[PDB]
């Protein structure tokens, strides 16, 4: 995952 | 104090994730009780305690794991999983  | 304390609860947590779209890919029950909250968009997530919020997620990805490489200063994440846990993912 990656921050938004 | 949490970011937002109205997620503070695991079961209200879950319960949000009932239209997420990868289940079978990184389950709910995993995600709420790592301490986030699905935010109804896409498979964006985020944080009840810090606030830190996550997308993108691929098959495999731990939520534990994706809170403290992302976000490793969270105090829900370090009274949960400790300071070690921590800085072995760093
Ligand atoms: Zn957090």
């Amino acid at each position: 995952a990656v921050p938004i | 104090g949490p970011a937002f304390p109205g997620m503070g609860s695991e079961e209200l947590r879950l319960a949000s994730f009932y239209d997420w779209p990868l289940t079978a890919e990184v389950p709910p029950e995993l995600l709420a009780a790592a301490g986030f909250f699905h935010t109804g968009h896409q498979d964006k997530v985020r944080c009840f305690f810090c606030y830190g919020g996550l997308q993108s997620w691929k098959r495999g990805d731990d939520p534990w794991t994706e809170h403290a490489k992302w976000f490793p200063g969270c105090q829900f994440l370090l009274r949960s999983k400790g300071q070690e846990y921590i800085n072995n993912i760093h």
